[PDB]
């Protein structure tokens, strides 16, 4: 449900205060370290000399404690980018010590401020805290939605607020962000922590922050509104973000004082529980990509690699994707046989690369559905899913079915199809060589056979995500090229993103393939109208499937078929993030390129500023023939 | 020691105020060590200080104490680190301070409280950005100012209009405020936009001058009335923490620094008197009324020194 | 003097042109491989088998004349970026089809066009030829001036000519190279062939390329004016560009036919030996940077290392440097000792980091000029160089010099110093520790004593060049960061680059130090205002030194001492190139940083756009106390 | 084979143009094997061409033939890859083929000539995207033109207008010429902006309308007075290199393309007639005067096809 911390700028007793946020069933308390008005000299005598202790002790709780119930705060006084060279150097000073100290106790994560627009120095002492030990604790940058210049009450007779609304202006904070993060090299060790107030800003504003790593929400007392019966509540519009923020399964932080006086602090958490279990539950889906989230994976290469007997039980764990197979089938079926030439007709059905049977028995169910007679071929290349099979059609299936071990392009087979049936799709469709494997097929389907699928496409959108460019860059491998990991696709939930425009088609492939010559390579050309500021991360991919006339399988958000739970999008990353400008396009150019031994895609973007042509000659990521 | 006087008095002394009749009054934190809190303590014999025994009243705040100030002659009113104001006040016999009242309406610490004319109002400044004004009869908060963008370091009120106050804050704001103004606050100070404002002190006679310290050490003397940066003086190798006028007709001016010093300047700003006396950080001032030559300073290094003025 | 070619797109006899061009005095020939005409058909029948051969043989000249004499050139046809399906995959194949010939020959350099805005679909299919087989042979990618369709005749009645000036416009041509290399990632292998035109485009235009990979300037007959003996000749302006070009070492080449048909072909190539011949000479230094151009050198770390012997002959190889400190010392000398005094006085000078002792002998010629005594003490930490001291005072200086094998901050000196005289500067002045070194050895100086130098300042320019961008990057090592190379300084003789700003100062020390706590740690921010557009590749470092009043040592450009060729400036990278538009400011920022063991360097870009923080607590640089 | 002409005839055919008296003049390049040159043959008995041995005359060029024309009945203009364009003469007994100038006024391949109808004049087009105007007599440039910014793919002078000629590049442009004009080229063509132009033809007797083919296979039909894009089709799988007008009074339009077709067409730019008869590109054709039915098709298959049109 909820996971929540208390904020305090003032603890009389750690002991006492920590046991009181506990009993209002606070997980963990923001605090600091150092008393924060205890400011400290380290160059001028005689205030340098001031005896200790300079905080209070470890002793005074347990290293579990400290491991996970407390969570640091950076002394106010702090100001390492003051213009004022004593207070630079002091502020350096403090803010390692108060760094070094947070790690001698072990705390989980540490509170630091961006408050203004030039965090230089701070970054670079952050970095350099980073840089000495390698260590897991998490920095919480604190950040308002809204600067606090932009929220000061009107109340200034020479200097009114300008009520002139200024796009880029209203997203300063999301810069100071950003180039903070920049500055320290996109460290996995510095979040956000997102400071929400009474005015919500435009959702422009609340959209810049849609694929940053947001690890805590702060909620001042503040922004509450109070029910008839004076509980706090919050505006229908606070409640909508911390539903969006749900998702992003962000820890809540409660700063200020109790302004419901009428009652306790834990009334303020009391809400959130509230929200947490009144939220619109998940779908199937939802609780299918339960731990997945922005996971990245390896694509399957079912052509080179032999799958594992757990892999084509997960294919197979989605019955809905057959019962689609099964009515593709059944119409085609209909459509061949005239009810008249029931008897006398039998259709050779094929199922190329039949896995453990799946369409095999989709193939039967439809047969028996339409009161039509088939003969099946069962061809499968994995040795071992061909076990499964001959136990299947000796147990079952009977002679009807035709088990063939055999590749499909190689298969001497004797005799033409009517129907050749197949599920060699991957999430950017073409990625596991459907064209290649079905056109070696297709020399065995009648000249009015039918496949199944007759037609797929694969769909791309451009996308924000600094959470997975940082997944993507953490997959550095030894023995090989430092940036392989971003000339690559993963298949991934992606989770923490921003969609910067609606999918576009991207390669197209049809079966049979009635060209004369016949060319599987491709080049297309892409443009994105993008109406916000971002950041390009990288490419989402889909894919869309014609089984048969009307039926249809999608992954593609617009037209997602149902239940298709089974089959996460796949990711193309690019080595630099991209600014994007509202209003500008992105324009992406991919390849799918060939040799006799593999297929691969290049990629590149050249709007509004060009990248690198990613994968090159496959020399990062290539698919097996 | 008295009855309800703690045995120790925290190391950090914060304020040090003394009443019409030569009475001292004292607040001091604990800011290191295992208890964050303070103490308020009467000294009736300002020599005796800081020594706990020899002390005419003693008390223990729950929190730290970022500012004080007499509220006539039995009142005191504190800025806790807390984000509560609490009003203290004194015993008939003024053998112990007992808490008249304690409001939590600041959301982070309260750093700065000074008392209007009226002596029945009191604005507050915090580190939550908010300035408060308070009805200390009915114990609430009047108005709340969010004019600042940053951490309010000081407010002090006029010496005798009750709607006017100064601000000061890390928004590098000075603010002239007027209650009786629908849009109350004013932004004033130096032609030059410069180092952030860090103290504030009126002049005692002129309603419409005022000088104030800023984190670099400069003190500069403000008249409302030319809204010109009239004089300027490198007082301090440090932050100006505090800014106290003598009694005198023509007043004599106390400076105290982070830079441990206290420095004494004439009306022109021109320097008479310098003491290194403290090890630490000097957080206050206040002139004798007995003496008006006597000045009692305050600093971290737990010092109460007495200074005789040329 | 002149490498230069023949650009030819007609051969009827490949021995017989040849051998014309050489009696001509062209050192190579340009010229088709396959016919230009001769469009090749790769996927329709019947124009797909037509018979052989489909080019010229390689047994027609010697492998030698192949790999020396002939650059080949893309046929015209060839278009990989047509909108026409058909076109474009015939030009993909011939394409590869030419530049595997080329390969297979051993050609030195192949001609490609950029003739338009889109080459995207070109460069993919160049990146592949490049990724396929490491070779060294180069791509010239020709690139004019100014394109084609800002260059015609304004002779269309209702398609007049733009005479509206578009500042961005007029370089349209550099964005067609820049597009093209970054889509190639910036491959050493791919360069310019500049073609230049009878107008030549605003200076801004001709400045865009400063710093890019120029190896051949293309000049038309066209463009060439008539002398009244009727001799091609050259304006001032394509005149100035010659000279511009011949410090680039380009190679020149003639395209065209013979307009000048009164005289022979030559008459081109003559001219041009001509202008070279009568360029203004190269000064000393230029005589001595002669093969140091763009060659990255890792700085001197005299203190934690060891000097050969040849280091030091180079540093004594200029002699104006000492006469300068010998001048300083002299001064300093008539300052400190009345002619009165002269007798009785005798001043105790220290030369702390000795060498090879040219500041001892420069500080003995100067107290006999004075006519005034000395006392010397030479304190060398390098054993080796001590044994050169030893000798040279045991046969030459005698008792007056006493030599100290001794770093100087743990030397215990048996008398107080009226001077100490010091050479412990870098190209970025304190970038060998003088601060360090000094503050440890001024204990020893009398209360009233002199340091030459007094002062010294480091200076800082934000520069373009592509050239050195690449140097660096091919620079990686194994066993070490993939980027390392980019977080260190470089000594170069900065020479193919574009200085966008006027150097500003940086850091600055002074000597004695006076401060109470001296703190040789620094953070300065500079702004550089840019009046052109451009990319960032890094910052020039220069350093001014003050011996003595108005005696001065400097290498920044604008206050450069006279014959200091002795002293490249430094180069500090950044990893990725920024672009700056005209009229925006760069914001660099640099940090000195320390330990009891190194001092470091850390710099970010914060302005137009961040960068990551480069060397982060020395984990790529430092500097050994 | 007669004097002065050579043993073999290089295999890729560039040129076949029929003589008013029914004299074929061929043209032909060497695009591959160790020598590139071409050559200019004569076949009064057309059905021997492309046999060397029973040519009434022929010669060698120093280079390619890229495009060629007739000048009146004696004169041959030549595109050549050199650079130039050079004029050759028949023989009186036209015996052999004589040059009567070589000019190298181009700084890339000569692409395109044709003869304006003055017959003293001639336009070049090139792959140095300049388009030069020739006065023959006196064998020198009256003008040149840097209209385009890319090669100059075609050039074709009016039937009846001395100082009108079409030209079309790769710049997407197709230029209408008057050099009477002090700006003399005008932009023209279809509504939407398309397919490269590659080849043009005049319609004989209507001296406004034209024809264009493109890289696309598109052949298209323009008015110069609806200024508009009247009539296209699909004619060709590939590039339009070629657009030869029948004879007729009411002319076929003769279509050959790299699809190594060549189609026959209506006004209405409908297909009577298709022939496969080439197995390699198409490069030229030429209606016979004596039988306007007869239609001669050269390829880079070397052969030279006789057509009978329906
Ligand atoms: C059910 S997932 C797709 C199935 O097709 C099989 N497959 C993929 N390519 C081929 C091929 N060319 N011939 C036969 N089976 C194949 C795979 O082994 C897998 O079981
Ligand atoms: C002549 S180049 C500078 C000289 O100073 C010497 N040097 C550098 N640092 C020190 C030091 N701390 N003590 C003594 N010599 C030094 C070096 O070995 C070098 O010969």
């Amino acid at each position: 449900r909820v996971s929540s911390g208390r904020d305090l700028n003032c603890v009389p007793e750690i002991a006492d205060t920590l046991g009181a946020v506990a009993k209002q069933g606070f997980d963990f308390l923001c605090m600091p370290v150092f008393h924060p008005r205890f400011k400290r000299e380290f160059i001028q005598e005689p205030a340098k000399n001031r005896p200790g202790p300079q905080t209070r002790s470890d002793l005074l709780l347990s290293g579990r404690d400290w491991n996970t119930l407390i969570v640091g705060k950076l002394s106010p006084w702090i100001r390492p980018d003051s213009k004022v060279e004593k207070i630079r150097r002091n502020s350096e000073a403090a803010m390692l010590q108060e760094l070094n100290f947070g790690a001698y106790l072990g705390l989980p994560a540490f509170l630091l401020p961006l408050n203004q627009e030039d965090n230089t120095n701070l970054a670079r002492v952050l970095t350099n805290h980073i840089h000495t030990g390698h260590h897991s604790s998490m920095f919480w940058m604190r950040v308002p939605l809204v600067a606090p210049e932009d929220l000061r009450d009107d109340i200034i007779e020479n200097a009114p607020t300008t009520h002139t609304e200024e796009y880029s202006g209203e997203e300063k904070t999301w810069m100071w962000w950003h180039n903070f993060r920049t500055l320290c090299d996109y460290s996995k060790r510095i979040a956000v922590a997102l400071e929400i107030g009474a005015d919500l800003p435009s959702n422009h504003v609340i959209d810049r922050w849609l694929g940053e790593p947001i690890k805590a929400a702060i909620l001042p007392t503040s922004i509450f509104l109070t029910n008839k019966k004076g509980f706090p509540v919050l505006s229908k519009m606070h409640q909508r973000l911390i539903f969006r923020l749900l998702k992003l399964e962000v820890q809540f932080i409660i700063t200020g004082t109790n302004h419901h006086s009428e009652k306790e602090f834990c009334s303020y958490l009391q809400y959130l529980e509230y929200l947490s279990q009144n939220r619109p539950p998940p779908n199937a889906y939802e609780l299918f990509a339960k731990g997945y989230e922005d996971y990245l994976q390896s694509p399957l290469q079912p052509l080179m690699d032999n799958l594992e007997s757990q892999t084509y039980e997960v294919f197979e764990k989605d019955p809905i994707k057959y019962s689609q197979y099964q009515q593709a089938i059944y119409k085609c079926l209909l459509d061949r046989v005239p009810e008249e030439e029931k008897d006398t007709n039998v259709q050779v059905l094929m199922v190329l690369g039949a896995g453990r049977g799946p369409l095999v028995n989709a193939s039967l169910r439809a047969a028996k559905q339409a009161d039509r007679r088939i003969k099946l071929y069962a061809v499968e290349k994995n040795p071992n899913a061909v076990v499964t099979l001959e136990n299947w059609q000796f147990e079952e299936w009977g002679s009807q079915v035709t088990v063939v071990s055999s590749d499909m392009r190689e298969w001497v087979a004797p005799e033409k199809a009517d129907i050749i049936v197949s599920e060699l799709l991957g999430s950017f469709a073409d990625n596991e060589l459907s064209p290649e494997c079905l056109d070696g097929a297709q020399h065995f389907l009648k000249d009015d056979g039918v496949s199944i699928p007759g037609e797929y496409t694969s769909f791309l959108a451009p996308i924000s995500s600094s959470k997975l460019y940082n997944e993507v860059r953490a997959c550095r491998e030894k023995d090989r090229d430092p940036e392989a990991q971003f000339e690559m696709p993963y298949v991934v939930r992606l989770h923490n993103f921003h969609q910067l425009s609606a999918p576009q088609p991207c390669f197209t492939f049809s079966h049979p393939n009635r060209d004369p010559m016949i060319d599987n390579n491709r080049y297309c050309t892409l443009e994105f109208p993008v109406e916000v500021n971002t950041v390009l991360h990288g490419f989402a991919g889909y894919f869309e499937t014609v089984l048969y006339q009307d039926i249809t399988l999608s992954i593609r958000p617009e037209t997602h078929s149902p239940g298709m739970f089974s089959w996460f999008p796949i990711l193309f990353p690019i080595k630099q993030p991209i600014t994007v400008r509202e209003g500008q396009t992105i324009c992406v150019r991919f390849w799918r390129c060939s040799n006799s031994k593999k297929v691969w895609y290049e990629w590149a973007v050249t709007a509004p500023v060009c990248s690198a042509i990613h994968n090159p000659t496959g020399r990062s990521y290539t698919i097996g023939l | 020691l008295p009855p309800n006087a703690p045995a120790c008095m925290e190391r950090q002394l914060e304020a040090a105020r003394y009443r019409s009749d030569g009475a001292l009054l004292l607040g001091a934190s604990s800011l290191s060590g295992r208890c964050w809190a303070g103490s308020l303590w009467l000294f009736k014999d300002p020599c005796a200080a800081p020594n706990e025994g020899f002390c005419s009243a003693g008390v223990q705040t729950e929190a730290g104490v970022a500012d004080l100030t007499w509220v006539g002659e039995r009142g005191i009113l504190v800025a806790s680190d807390s984000g509560a104001v609490e009003l203290w006040e004194l015993d008939e016999n003024e053998t112990l301070i007992v808490s008249k009242f304690c409001k939590y309406e600041h959301d982070d610490i309260v750093s700065t409280v000074s008392v209007l004319s009226s002596g029945t109002q009191a604005v507050s400044g915090s580190k939550d950005i908010c300035i408060k004004v308070w009805d200390l009869a009915q114990q609430v908060v009047l108005s709340s100012y969010r004019a600042h963008a940053a951490q309010v370091t000081c407010v002090a009120a006029s010496p005798h209009k009750d709607s006017v106050f100064l601000s000061c804050s890390e928004d590098n704001r000075i603010l002239l405020w007027d209650t009786r103004c629908p849009k109350p606050a004013s932004q004033i100070g130096c032609s030059a936009p410069g180092y952030l404002p860090t103290s504030l002190a009126w002049h005692p006679q002129q309603s419409e001058v005022f000088v104030f310290g800023d984190e670099n050490g400069t003190v500069s003397l403000v008249d409302t009335k030319s809204t010109s940066c009239v004089l300027s003086s490198a007082v301090h190798s440090q932050c100006v923490t505090g800014l106290v006028f003598s009694p005198h007709s023509v007043p004599f001016l106390a400076s105290l620094s982070e830079d441990c010093s206290l420095a004494v300047l004439d009306s022109s700003l021109s320097e008479l008197f310098r003491s290194q006396a403290h090890r630490d950080f000097v957080r206050d001032a206040t002139w004798s009324p007995l003496n008006h030559s006597l000045l009692t300073t305050v600093g971290w290094d737990h010092q109460v020194v007495h200074h005789v003025v040329p």
